[PDB]
């Protein structure tokens, strides 16, 4: 049995590998949607940081 | 979050880094004319993204001792891509405008530029100095085109004003320390709902040096003040055969 709270509490031996990504269908290439103007300040999407 | 932004219009954007908010004149953004206002008759073209969409016209030298410059709208874009081409075809025109003025420097360099919309800016002469002589100025100094023209006498704004007085008018600084650029938009600004791309110029862009281009022998003295433009709303009317004046 266990008692003390560090090995009953800790992570060690946990097997499932967890993912930050996942797969969905894409049968065609995206479509693109009407766009407008904008003119704004904190928007910045043309901005990267590589 | 207000020192960054994004201008897109049309297949154009601009990006910057270091903003200072945007300033929309008067308080209202541009519109297209209403059909109560409107006067002519004949069905107008907006040809919309084609001519909506920033244009960089022109790019002076800031120096330790530039006076400063000036523009006139519509006269800098009547002969530049498919607007100027509407603005030729066409008798009747409108529009509003996003002008966006660029000058960066570094964390040593210092100067302050004044950057103001003045509409109706109706230029005058020295009446030959001891104003006895009834001048007029010239056409290439009324409508200087893209390459814009520099102010003989900035203190009086070349039309006896006094330019300490100009930031009644939307305007925005472009201080060295703290932003590299200015963003104004302007509605269309007139007593009539269209006119004359050619024989009216609307308003002027002025770029003046209040406080002095400073820094220290050994970093960049090339110092660029770019001016890029967009129209925005534009509408024509009274098609015919193109005209250049």
């Amino acid at each position: 049995g266990d008692r003390v709270a560090d090995v009953i509490e800790s992570s060690i031996g946990d097997s499932v590998s967890r993912a930050l990504t996942h797969a969905l269908p894409a049968p065609t290439g995206q479509n693109t949607q009407v766009s407008s103007h904008r003119l704004d300040t904190g928007k910045v999407p043309a901005l990267q940081a590589a | 979050s207000d020192r960054v932004a994004q201008l897109t219009i049309g297949n154009s954007t601009i990006t910057t880094q270091e903003a200072a908010n945007i300033i929309v004149g008067y308080g209202e953004w541009p519109s297209y004319c209403s059909d109560s206002d409107a006067t002519a008759v004949d069905k107008p073209t907006r040809p919309d993204v084609s001519v909506n969409r920033f244009y960089t016209l022109d790019t002076k030298l800031w120096e330790k001792s530039s006076k400063g410059w000036y523009w006139k709208f519509p006269d800098v874009l009547t002969e530049t891509g498919v607007f100027g081409q509407n603005a030729q075809f066409h008798y009747l025109y409108r529009s509003g405008f996003c002008i966006h003025v660029q000058c960066n420097a570094s964390k040593f360099h210092q100067g302050a530029l004044l950057v103001a919309v003045l509409p109706e800016y109706v230029i005058g002469t020295v009446a030959g100095g001891t104003g006895t002589e009834d001048t007029h100025p010239p056409y290439k100094q009324t409508q200087p085109g893209a390459d814009g023209f520099e102010l003989q006498h900035p203190y009086v704004l070349d039309a006896g004003i006094p330019i300490s007085q100009l930031t009644v008018c939307p305007h925005q600084w472009i201080n060295l320390r703290t932003n590299n650029c200015a963003t104004i938009i302007v509605p269309y600004i007139n007593a009539l709902p269209f006119d004359s791309a050619l024989n009216h110029c609307n308003f002027g862009l002025l770029v003046v040096p209040i406080s002095p281009l400073d820094y220290d022998q050994g970093a960049t003295p090339v110092i660029p003040i770019t001016i890029t433009l967009a129209p925005m709303c534009s509408e024509f009317a009274g098609l015919r055969q193109a005209v250049t004046q």
